[PDB]
């Protein structure tokens, strides 16, 4: 369809925009003790767990404009 | 031999005891002495269950059960006494007291009379005989009681009238409801049960003092027990009248309180303009008057002070004797503070907190001025000072004082207020004082605006209190109506109150326009009340409320209070802002409260600890993680600061007995100065907050804790006395406990963490997953604490959610404005009244449910510091002290602020339960509790021990369930869904060993035979526990992976799965092959609806369901739809004889009521001593609710399904409520089967984690093509035995049905239709129109039967096309595939285009030719139209096919139609014509604009009854448009699938319907006589002689919408897309 | 006579009203009657089919919500009540709706004062048009602002002035009426520091 192959060249390019990693900060004893490592810590955690479900949700979006796997409810929710 | 003796103690305990009577009044002799009366029999009853216990019961076991019958009988009887005889008693005083109410109410007062004569009679009877025993023996005692209690019911409730006058007569009565009014306007006389009334209608009057002969009131007592005596007293005798001497108390409080002020403020003119101060002299003033006295002379004092000092200063150039002022207030201070540092009487130590908060304003107030360098007493920064002008030459005592505040004077209203919490007075507050005042002098409400947690409804009370004004809190819902806060006004403006109105956008934004008027009304008075022209002497100022003159008083104010923020909150209109003043409170000094705050309860450091606990408040929110139920705000700080007083006080108590027990050396300087307060803070900040963190943020605060306050540990106590307690509890509920890093000490630590909470808030909320272990913390600490403290407790659980927000706090007629209580609000007032002693217990009510704004905002003022539940009625119930409000939540994600800050919060993770602890539950529980009711325990033991190599940490059990968290199931995987269903399954091997051992009694099952069963099935057991949920690839990767980490011996096949083998009792491993045969079904039982061909997926989910249904264990069957759920649930019912199944159908709107109804058919409520029970009316027998569309109800804004919940009650639990006697119903002998399609299926929805924790879940997916071609194979060839000739052709003519439904299947899919749904339900339909016509052929040629195949196929795949592309296909798609199957036969023969079969032109159904068709429908019709409908008709071919199809469905059972298309069509007018053909009576219901539910209820019966005890055949036809409501539907999709409908027939109606039934069942010639039978014949007439017809426009999002609100008309009806015309 | 539409009760009175001040030709006022929709449809079709009095009136106050019917706005003349476009419209807006009578009283100083007050109140609303640069949110600076500045302004010069002719400027209470001003009638709104 028109608007299932639109979608599927703005996943894709939304997807080459997106970047890939983020890795969580590490935990130490003397970390822990700084504020600033108390703040970013939460930073990247917030940063990495939302990138993980964006960049999913678009995958899940184009295996869909590609028919490879099928709607759900949420799926035809996000892609709405 | 002990149980005789104790038997004969009881016995002569109960022949010696009598009824302890004391006369009533020289009227009768009343009971005396309920409590010990009801404890002996508890004492006894309790005795009898222990003989019980012991093996020696059997002997004295016929006298012991007939004396439990006696006990039980008398606590029923003295259960209703107790209530039967207090209500007689308050009815008498008020019949017999008052003399207007014989003629305004003479017709009840005469029943009353009548009743009241039989209770006098029961009464001498009682009298003259007053054993226990021989009043047990009354003959009908038990009935008549019953009867009185009834009766008085019925008076009470009619004196609704005389309530409502009695109430104008003294207007405090109008904040109490009317079962306490009725109590206080008979109890007059006797005023010893009043006392607990006075707390409703007074600020601080709690109770009131009188002479020993209660004739005389001689002051007032507030709940501290701080007492106001009389300078006056009233006496009673005087004035007998209820009302009368209560408004000479009211203003004999208020003139003795302004009396003592003149006293108090002469005394305290000492103090002020004094040097130096004695601190016993200051200190025995104090004592000397009450605490709101004391403040209000300082504040007299101090203002004198400052405007004496300003007139000095006048001169411009004059002294400053503002420092005079201001060292006079730093000594007062100096004292103050000092006293607090030494011990102090709790009313005194409350005092002096009081006088320190105001004077450190004073304080502020007066280096304020000395810095602005003020001169003269008329300057704004004086004048906008709240200042207090004393005039002791004024004769009247209520005006000689003066509160003024800019240009807004106010007269103090010397209404008692105890000893109320005073606020710190904070640059906002005196900001809200400013506005507020000036709205009052406006005669304007207010409206102090923000959000959660800023002390804008303390701020309404603390201006309120300060002018001695009596505020009352209302929280406001949807529910305060126009009726109710007009009555809330009219006892306001009477009484002259305060009303502050919290939430007050929660109102309807109608019923805000409409109070708008009584708002502007009362202001108007308000406004001619205080201008000057007006003399009291003249006619009072009056306004209209409620087409009523009412008086308003001077002191009433209104306001408002609500969080603009919240979304979902109604706006108000702006005629009714403008009637208020608005002041935002954003952002309050916390800095600044507690400062004062740790000043006033002794600490020496408040400065530095006040600099430190504040910011520390901040840098948690920021720095720890974000969570919904993290808060610290303004209202966690305040908790701390309390707790960290008693702390202190609590250290400083211990301090002093370890002195005391260590020598003699006490002093409180010492201890003073020696005293660690950054301890003390920090202990009370770890006991608030270390019990929400997460584990993450335990060490994130105690590491923010080292920076903030470097040097100091928190060291909790070790509760030794209550650990005890907890592992004896643990112990004998099967429950693993562990101090510290043992397994259980992180539960242990909760559960410890929990009490602590419970001691500092009346407000709790345990927080954690689903299987967190929260409910077992809290009975667990239930049960210890009573074990420890020796208190009983009492532990009340509501879902909130599983029923009505009406049925959960009570509902206001609009009507007859008569108030019923909601489950809520019956279990507080019982409490709260005591009459069984409620208020010695610890009483618990647990909200175990989810939490959403529209219920629990309704709690706000409950979990706030005003402990109050305010009901639209006016009423108002006080929160006991020995009550705790608890939230047993899963989640708070829809929870608000508000919500989150008003309550302590225990954290529980998934962690906190260990997979151990469960492993050592199920263990415990088998090695203990028999599964009969041991030979079978013996057998459970030794099965325990089998399986406890495996039940291990990281054992075969642990790693199995840690690789099915990384499959995909059907369904949300949760720890407790799988164990629950792993454990219940080993029940069953338990369970099958004792069959072995039955069936073998010379050979009972060895333990090497156990052993290798045990292990087997074990494994058998955690692959379908863990994996029935997924498809049969992720069944496979389970058995695979447990193939590499098991040592248990397993099936040696190089390729079949583990999961297509079962254990036999043998030991061994047997394939499930050898169980499914290819079995040959008979020719008449060709694809019939019970009839099951048996494959590999059958008999492996008939076992697993027979498995979990024969231990009652409720569970969902989930699958695609047409899977085979219910064909699998139907045929292993078989093998549960004793088990009944009734079939319920949910839709998008079914609500609990569907479930209700259902058990007013089949069950029947049982009163027991335990309690009201429901079971199912055959006896000896299971019901089975099986439920086919769980996940349709329908989901509201706060992600919850009330039926969902209403079923998740009632098996988490046992039971639910009846919303009728908010009484407790426990489900008995009925369980709960549940079927869905997958949730992201459209309209379904994701089943709750809780629920779903219950409920095992299997996957029944479609049958693959191999699974096919055997089901439809057999019925093939049955069917084809028939026809000789025909049967080589059974195999070709399978796989070619096999083959095209897989092509329909593959083409056509939801996506481009809702009803494009395609299951082997059309493969049985199609075997089904195929055998039909083949039955009277005697024989066929092989051209015929694929005409008959072709034919059936396209009413089976081409009728319910939308668009002709894909008709096309399905027609050509048939061609090929015939071809395809069936070669070298005649093409054109058998697959003419116009496939017709008809058997109108013949006695067979037989093809039929088009023109000889449209010539028989033209002969028919000429015939109809004279006839029936005399509307021409124009015959096209389409027409021909259109009434071929309806004649098809109507000639079929329990056939139903959903036609499509334009209206117009001809889809009403053609259905009549072949219902007339065929014989059918067309029923069409007529709606007209009055047509409501009732009408179609009472239409469906005339259906109902036509077709089901008249043997009539119905064409029910009915159109979308004659849908008015959710309810029609709701109906309907009941009908359509079962054919009955439950709550259609009840009462009469029932008893009619079941005449009829007897009468056309004798004209059948059956002979039913029961009831059960007689519905069952009735069924079964509709089903065969009802035919709905449902007529719909080819809307696109309206199909889709139809599909989850009524899914019967997509799953039962033929659905037809007659379009619009080609 | 004013109803407030919201209430069963109050459908009684306007239907009472209405018959009643149609014979009788007084004016009926409904408020907040985009509050119900339903009832305003039958409240259109009763008044097409009604000769009422010459000199009868109803007046309809709502809010400018599309649930209001059409054939009610057909029916009637729409009346739209906004904002002033400007400050000069602002302020002649506020001198009409203030009564001579109470500007021209014994203090001359009286009218400089509500010049003040309008040019003030003039200031803030227009600022309000610019919502992130004006102010920070859309505050209901309205005329209940304006009417309780006026009394404020009134109550104080009244107190300061005992009923002579003119006061001079130093003796006006500037601090009185600037407090209240900043922390009650408009400050109460502000939120923000
Ligand atoms: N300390 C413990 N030791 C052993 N077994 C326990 C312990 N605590 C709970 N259990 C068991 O584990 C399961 C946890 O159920 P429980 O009702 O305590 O959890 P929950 O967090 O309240 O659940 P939900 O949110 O679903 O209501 C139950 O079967 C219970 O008997
Ligand atoms: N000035 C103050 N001095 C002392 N305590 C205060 C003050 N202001 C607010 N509080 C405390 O804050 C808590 C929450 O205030 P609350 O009345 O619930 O505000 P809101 O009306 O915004 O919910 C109260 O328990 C109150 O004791
Ligand atoms: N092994 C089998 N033997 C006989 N019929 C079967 C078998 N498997 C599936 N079916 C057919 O599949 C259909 C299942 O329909 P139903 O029980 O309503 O499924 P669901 O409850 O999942 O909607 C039945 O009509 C039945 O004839
Ligand atoms: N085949 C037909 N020939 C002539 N008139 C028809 C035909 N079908 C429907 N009508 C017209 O439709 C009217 C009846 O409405 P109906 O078709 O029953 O509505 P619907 O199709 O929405 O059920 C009749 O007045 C009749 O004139
Ligand atoms: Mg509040
Ligand atoms: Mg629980």
């Amino acid at each position: 369809p028109a608007w299932m192959r639109t979608l599927h060249t703005t996943a894709s390019n939304w997807l080459h925009l997106i970047p890939q990693t983020l890795s969580h900060l590490k935990r130490t004893v003397e970390n822990i003790k700084d504020p600033l490592f108390r703040f970013f810590e939460r930073e990247v955690k917030m940063g990495a767990k939302l990138l993980q479900d964006v960049r999913q949700d678009l995958a899940d979006v184009v295996q869909v404009c590609e028919g490879k796997k099928k709607q759900t409810n949420y799926l035809r929710t996000l892609i709405n | 031999m002990a149980l005789e003796e104790f038997l004969k103690q009881i016995r002569e305990v109960w022949n010696t005891y009598e009824l302890d009577l004391v006369n009533y009044q020289n009227k009768c002799r009343l009971i005396r002495g309920w409590d010990d009366l009801f404890n002996k029999v508890k004492e006894h009853i309790n005795s009898v269950s222990a003989m019980k216990l012991s093996p020696y019961y059997k002997v004295f076991e016929e006298d012991a059960l007939s004396w439990e019958d006696k006990l039980n009988r008398i606590m029923a009887l003295f259960d209703v006494w107790i209530d039967v005889q207090r209500r007689w008693v308050y009815l008498e005083g008020i019949f017999t007291g008052s003399a207007d109410i014989k003629h305004l109410l003479p017709v009840e007062t005469q029943r009353f009379q009548s009743i009241s004569t039989e209770f006098l009679a029961l009464m001498k009877k009682v009298s003259k005989s007053p054993l226990v025993m021989d009043v047990l023996n009354i003959q009908g005692v038990q009935r008549s009681l019953e009867r009185l209690a009834d009766l008085l019911g019925k008076i009470q409730k009619a004196l609704g009238e005389y309530l409502e006058r009695e109430r104008s007569s003294f207007p405090r009565f109008y904040f109490v409801g009317d079962e306490d009014l009725l109590e206080i306007i008979g109890n007059s006389k006797n005023v010893a049960k009043l006392q607990k009334h006075f707390k409703k209608m007074f600020a601080g009057v709690s109770s009131i003092i009188l002479n020993e002969d209660n004739s005389v009131v001689l002051g007032i007592s507030s709940r501290e027990g701080e007492e106001v005596m009389f300078k006056t007293p009233v006496s009673i005798t005087e004035h007998p009248k209820i009302n009368e001497w209560l408004t000479l108390v009211e203003k004999e409080m208020r003139v003795t309180l302004a009396k003592l002020l003149a006293e108090s403020v002469t005394e305290v003119e000492i103090f002020g303009k004094a040097t130096s101060i004695d601190p016993n002299t200051y200190i025995t003033w104090i004592d000397k008057y009450q605490a709101q006295l004391v403040v209000l002379s300082a504040q007299i004092a101090w203002s004198e002070n400052v405007e004496t000092a300003l007139s000095s200063m006048g001169g411009g150039g004059d002294a400053a004797p503002l420092h005079s002022v201001l060292s006079n207030v730093e000594v007062t201070l100096n004292v103050l503070a000092d006293s607090v540092l030494m011990e102090q009487p709790p009313l005194r130590r409350r005092k002096l907190e009081h006088l320190i908060t105001e004077l450190v304003h004073q304080r502020d107030v007066t280096r304020s001025l000395i810095k602005s360098k003020i001169d003269n007493a008329k300057s704004f920064e004086w004048l906008s000072q709240m200042r207090f002008y004393f005039d002791p030459k004024q004769t009247d005592v209520l005006q000689q004082l003066s509160i003024q505040m800019a240009n807004a004077k106010f007269n103090y209203g010397f209404e008692y207020l105890g000893v109320q919490d005073k606020l710190v007075q904070t640059p906002l507050t005196d900001r809200c004082y400013l506005t507020m005042t000036q709205a009052l002098e406006a005669r304007l409400g207010g409206s102090p605006f923000g959000p959660a947690g800023t002390g804008k409804t303390e701020s309404v009370k603390a201006l309120g209190h300060q002018l001695g004004r009596f505020v009352l809190v209302f929280n406001c819902d949807e529910t305060f109506d126009f009726q109710a806060m007009g009555r809330i006004f009219v006892g306001l403006c009477q009484v002259g109150a305060w009303g502050c109105f919290d939430e007050f956008n929660r109102l309807e934004e109608r019923m805000l326009s409409a109070v708008s008027q009584q708002v502007q009304c009362i202001q108007e008075a308000l406004r001619e009340h205080s201008n000057p022209n007006y003399d009291k002497t003249s006619a009072p100022i009056t306004c209209e409320l409620l087409n009523k003159q009412v008086k308003v008083s001077p002191d009433m104010a209104i306001f408002i209070t609500m969080n603009p923020g919240y979304a979902g909150r109604s706006n108000l209109p702006d005629n009714l802002k403008k009637l208020f003043r608005s002041l935002a409170m954003t952002k309050p000094d916390r800095q600044l409260i507690a400062q004062v705050m740790l000043y006033s309860q002794g600490f020496r450091t408040a400065e530095v600890l006040a600099n430190k606990i504040v910011p520390f408040f901040k840098l948690c929110d920021e720095q720890l993680s974000s969570q919904s139920h993290y808060d610290f705000g303004l209202r966690a700080l305040k908790s701390v600061l309390v707790s960290a007083g008693n702390v202190k006080r609590e250290r400083i108590q211990k301090i002093k007995r370890e002195k005391e027990e260590r020598g003699e050396a006490v002093d409180e300087g010492e201890i003073a100065e020696n005293l660690p307060e950054q301890e003390i803070l920090i202990q009370s900040v770890c006991e608030t907050m270390v019990p929400k963190l997460v584990a993450e943020d335990i060490p994130l605060l105690f590491s923010l804790l080292s920076d903030v306050f470097p040097g100091v540990q928190y060291h909790r106590g070790e509760m030794t006395a209550l650990r005890e307690e907890l592992k004896k509890v643990c112990q004998e509920m099967y429950l693993t406990y562990g101090d510290g890093e043992e397994v259980g000490g992180m539960w242990v630590e909760k559960v410890l963490q929990l009490y602590q909470i419970t001691q500092i808030n009346h407000g709790l909320m345990m927080v954690g997953p689903s299987g967190s272990g929260k409910s077992m913390a809290w009975r667990v600490l239930l049960k210890a604490l009573e074990r420890l403290e020796g208190v009983e407790g009492v532990a009340h659980i509501i879902d909130p959610k599983a029923i009505s927000k009406d049925h959960l706090y009570g509902t206001l007629d609009p009507n007859t404005r008569e108030w019923t209580d909601g489950l809520f609000t019956h279990v507080l007032r019982k409490i709260i009244d005591s009459v069984r002693g409620e208020l010695q217990k610890r009483q618990w009510i647990v909200f175990d449910g989810d939490v959403d704004p529209e219920w629990v905002e309704n709690l706000n003022s409950v979990l706030d510091d005003n402990k109050l539940l305010t009901l639209p009625n006016g009423e108002r119930l006080s929160l006991p002290p020995n009550v705790r409000i608890m939230f047993e939540v899963q989640d708070l994600k829809y929870a608000t602020l508000a919500t989150v800050s008003r309550c302590g919060m225990v954290w529980f993770s998934e962690d906190v339960l260990s997979t151990d602890m469960i492993f050592n539950n199920f263990l415990a529980r088998l090695r203990s509790i028999p599964l009969d009711e041991s030979p079978m325990l013996q057998i459970q033991r030794d099965a325990a021990t089998i399986m406890q190599p495996y039940f291990t940490s990281n054992g075969l059990v642990t790693k199995a369930l840690e690789h099915a968290f990384q499959l995909e199931h059907i369904m949300d995987l949760t720890r407790l869904r799988c164990l629950g269903s792993l454990f219940s399954m080993l029940h069953q091997a338990c369970r099958n060993v004792a069959q072995y051992n039955a069936n073998h009694p010379d050979f009972p099952m060895q333990i090497e035979q156990l052993e290798r069963y045990i292990q087997r099935y074990l494994v058998y057991a955690i692959l379908w526990s863990l994996s029935g949920d997924s498809r049969l690839k992720m069944r496979a990767e389970l058995g695979e992976y447990i193939r590499r980490i098991t040592t248990v011996p397993l099936p040696t096949a190089p390729n079949i799965p583990i999961i297509d083998y079962e254990v036999s009792i043998s030991g061994e491993w047997s394939p499930w092959q050898a169980k499914v045969p290819q079995i040959e079904v008979e020719t008449h039982k060709v694809a019939a609806p019970d009839v099951v061909v048996p494959t590999l997926d059958t008999v492996r989910h008939e076992a697993l369901l027979y498995t979990w249904l024969a231990e009652h264990k409720p569970l969902v069957l989930c699958g695609p739809p047409g899977s085979g759920k219910t064909m699998t649930l139907f045929s292993a019912l078989r093998a549960l004889p004793d088990m009944e199944v009734v079939g319920l159908n949910f839709s998008s709107a079914t609500t609990p009521e569907l479930l209700l109804k259902t058990f007013d058919h089949y069950c029947e409520y049982r009163r027991t001593p335990n309690g009201v029970v429901l079971a199912p009316v055959q006896l000896g027998k299971w019901l089975v609710l099986f439920c086919d569309e769980i996940n349709l109800p329908d989901m509201d804004k706060y992600g919850t399904q009330r039926v969902i919940s209403f079923i998740r009650q009632m098996v988490e639990h046992g039971g639910f409520y009846r919303t009728s006697d908010q009484t407790w119903v426990k489900l008995e002998r009925i369980q709960f089967v549940g079927a869905c399609n997958p949730p992201t299926d459209p309209g379904r929805k994701p089943l709750s984690h809780r629920f779903l924790r219950h409920v095992p879940v299997v996957y029944v997916d479609y049958p693959g093509p191999a699974s096919l071609t055997q089901i439809y194979g057999t019925f093939n060839r049955a069917m084809l035995r028939l026809i000789p000739s025909l049967r080589t052709y059974a195999e070709p003519l399978t796989a070619a049905m096999v083959e095209f439904y897989t092509m329909s299947q593959e083409r056509f899919t939801q996506d481009t239709q809702p009803h494009y749904i395609y299951s082997p339900r059309e493969m049985t339909r199609w075997v089904r129109g195929i055998f039909e016509a083949l039955r009277p052929l005697e024989t066929l040629p092989v051209e015929g039967l694929i005409r008959i195949w072709a034919h059936e196929a396209l009413r089976l795949f081409q009728d319910r096309l939308v668009e002709d592309e894909e008709r096309r296909w399905t027609d050509e798609n048939i061609d090929t595939v015939a071809l395809k199957h069936f070669p070298n036969i005649d093409r054109e023969k058998a697959m003419s285009r116009p496939i017709l079969y008809s058997n109108w032109l013949s006695k067979d159904y037989i093809p039929v030719d088009q023109e000889e068709l449209r010539d028989y429908v033209k002969a028919r019709l000429k015939v109809f139209y004279e006839e029936e409908l005399d509307v021409p008709l124009v015959l096209f071919n389409e027409v021909l096919d259109h009434v071929l199809r309806i004649d098809r469905i109507f000639r079929q059972p329990q056939g139903h139609l959903l036609l499509i298309g334009v209206s117009g069509a001809g889809k009403t007018t053609l259905s009549r014509f072949v219902a007339w053909m065929n014989g059918l009576s067309v029923y069409q219901i007529k709606v007209h604009r009055k047509y409501t539910g009732e009408d179609f209820d009472e239409d469906l019966r005339t259906v109902l009854r036509r077709s089901g005890c008249k043997n009539e055949k119905i064409a029910f036809i009915m159109d979308e448009s004659n849908v008015l409501d959710s309810g029609f539907l709701e109906r309907m999709n009941t009908l359509l699938a079962n054919g009955e409908v439950p709550g259609l027939f009840e009462g009469d109606e029932y008893a009619t319907l079941m005449t009829q039934c007897k009468e056309g069942a004798q004209k059948e010639g059956l002979m039913l006589d029961s009831h059960e039978e007689l519905y069952k014949w009735f069924t079964s007439q509709v089903i065969r002689n009802l035919h709905v017809v449902f007529t719909m426009n080819p809307s696109s999002e309206g199909l889709k919408d139809r599909a989850a609100t009524s899914p019967a008309l997509f799953n039962r009806c033929v659905l037809n897309w007659f379009g619009d015309w080609s | 006579t004013s109803i407030a539409i919201g209430s069963a009760e109050g459908f009684n009175q306007a239907d009472k009203a209405i018959n009643t001040a149609v014979k009788s030709g007084r004016w009926v006022m409904l408020k907040n009657v985009h509050l119900a929709p339903g009832w305003l449809m039958q409240l259109e079709k009763k008044l097409h089919s009604l000769q009422p009095h010459a000199c009868f009136r109803l007046f309809l106050t709502m809010e400018i919500n599309p649930k209001v019917p059409v054939n009610l706005l057909r029916a009637g003349r729409i009346f739209v009540f906004e904002p002033p476009p400007g400050v000069k419209a602002n302020m002649l807006r506020t001198f009409s709706s203030i009564p001579v009578s109470r500007i021209c009283k014994s203090p001359n100083e009286r009218a400089r004062l509500y010049f003040l007050l309008a040019w003030f109140h003039a200031i803030i609303q227009e600022r309000l048009r610019y919502a992130p640069l004006g102010w920070s949110k859309k505050y209901e600076f309205g005329e209940s602002d304006l009417r309780s500045a006026c009394d404020t302004v009134d109550t104080w010069l009244d107190d300061t002035a005992k009923g002579r002719q003119n006061i001079s400027p130093d003796k006006i209470p500037w601090s009185a009426l600037k407090t209240l001003m900043a922390q009650s009638i408009y400050g109460g709104r502000v939120d923000n520091e």
